[PDB]
């Protein structure tokens, strides 16, 4: 079957570079221009670039942003194309796609939508490194605190790289927690929330603990929630 | 995007027909360059859906149309099925950007439990946050379906965007989804105003929470 293959993702300091190939199979590489798409955590589709046939002298095509600073070419003996990131921003973290551009023809002229894609690798632009939590209580107060159920939690605040885990009560309450999902700061840092609804009658009565753990820093950190008396 | 727009969210029912549509300039669609749509299944890479403004690869069943007519383009899904729960995102070329460009993309649910509004409660930085130099505002909103919001903030009743970051839906222990957002500030900002605002809109209609600096300090 038709299938391309891209290699070479990685973790990469602002102003460094890196090569992805992409090796395609299944069909007669040389036939096809081939394009790159990318998608940043959380973010849609963004094209990169794209390279003709060699027989057209294989020129290429970027998007805006990356004018002057990626590369595409090809090589078709190998069946492989490459992109070449020079210059890398932290904005430049994304998911690459190595995509082929169909032949398929319309009235008077080809076509070019991508209709083979790679399964994408992971390029991180970022300084971070190894770094624990900070964890910090979300008081249930009044503001927080709707018919008798009061809302609190906890905010995990830069740490490197995922994941945490959160539980309350050392796994003793599990009722109405949610733990969500973590955010990527441009500093290349994560953060997350977790929260719990109780009875508001239960605050000054029950202790709350949420209990964070984000084993690539060894870290654990057990941070009382106390209620806000406004 | 800029040049392309998608509407963020979609639904309907197994078997109903909804349609995605795609908002294009006179430097793109209107001009004359043709569309091209591609599906993205949760966790997977794109494929190409329709190319040539109406073309279905092979592989691509017939319930999926794509129909363009001026500045416009549409996706029309017949027969909405389980497995067609996905983003979906318009392509075309454009001459002011000189490149390949795509709408933000759109996520189709396909209905398979009560419509629900989101709660939302909004938190103000901790005092121990703000002890440390820093502050973060966090809004979250849970208990909506279909798993799809907008979340706008408001410093003294004017917009910011700058310092936001917004997490995608993700279900909850009952089946319904939950959703976060933060507002990065300095402490002084944060002291500086007389209050902040998140505004969360599911299905068109928006629910607003409020905290003021100088309470709960
Ligand atoms: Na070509």
């Amino acid at each position: 079957e038709v299938q391309l293959v891209e290699s070479g993702g990685g973790l990469v300091q602002p102003g460094r570079s890196l090569r992805l190939p992409c090796t395609a199979s299944g069909f007669s590489f040389g036939d096809h221009a081939m394009s790159w798409v990318r998608q940043a955590p959380g973010k849609g589709l963004e094209w990169v670039g794209f390279i003709r046939k060699t027989t057209y002298g294989a020129t290429t095509h970027y998007a805006a942003a990356v004018r002057g600073r990626f590369t595409i070419s090809r090589d078709d003996s190998k069946s492989i194309v490459y992109l070449q990131m020079n210059s890398l921003k932290t904005e430049d973290t994304a998911v690459y796609f190595c995509t082929r551009v169909q032949l398929d023809y319309g009235p008077g002229y080809q076509y070019y939508g991508m209709d083979v894609w790679g399964q994408g690798t992971t390029v991180t632009v970022s300084s971070a490194s190894t770094k624990g939590p900070s964890v910090f209580p979300l008081a249930p107060s009044s503001k927080s605190t709707s018919g008798g159920t009061a809302a609190l939690g906890c905010l995990v605040k830069d740490y490197f790289p995922e994941p945490v885990t959160v539980s309350w009560n050392s796994g003793a309450l599990t009722s109405g927690v949610h733990t969500f999902p973590a955010v990527l700061q441009s500093s290349g840092l994560y953060s997350l929330s977790s929260v719990v609804t109780v009875p508001s009658s239960s605050l000054g009565t029950q202790t709350y603990i949420c209990n964070v753990n984000h084993k690539p820093s060894n870290t654990k950190v057990d941070k009382k929630v106390e209620p806000k008396s406004c | 995007e800029s040049v392309l727009t998608q509407p963020p969210s979609v639904s309907g029912a197994p078997g109903q027909r909804v349609t995605i549509s795609c908002t294009g300039m006179n430097s793109n669609i209107g001009a004359g360059y043709d569309v091209y749509w591609y599906q993205q299944l949760p966790g997977r890479a794109p494929k190409l859906l329709i190319y040539g403004n109406s073309n279905r690869p092979s592989g691509v069943p017939d319930r999926f149309s794509g129909s363009r007519s001026g500045t416009s383009a549409s996706l029309a899904i017949t027969g909405l099925q389980a497995e067609d729960e996905a983003d979906y995102y318009c392509q075309s070329y454009d001459t002011s950007l000189n490149g390949w460009a795509f709408g933000g993309g759109t996520k189709l649910t396909v209905l398979t439990q009560p419509k629900a509004a989101p709660s939302v409660t909004l938190f103000p930085p901790s005092s121990e946050e703000l002890q440390a130099n820093k502050a973060t505002l966090v809004c979250l909103v849970s208990d909506f379906y279909p798993g799809a919001v907008t979340v706008a903030w408001k410093a003294d009743g004017s917009p910011v965007k700058v310092g936001v970051e917004t997490t995608k839906p993700s279900k909850q222990s009952n089946n319904k989804y939950a959703a976060s957002s933060y507002l990065s500030l300095t402490p002084e900002q944060w002291k500086s105003h007389r209050s902040y605002s998140c505004r969360v809109t599911h299905e068109g209609s928006t629910v607003e929470k409020t905290v003021a600096p100088a309470e709960c300090s």
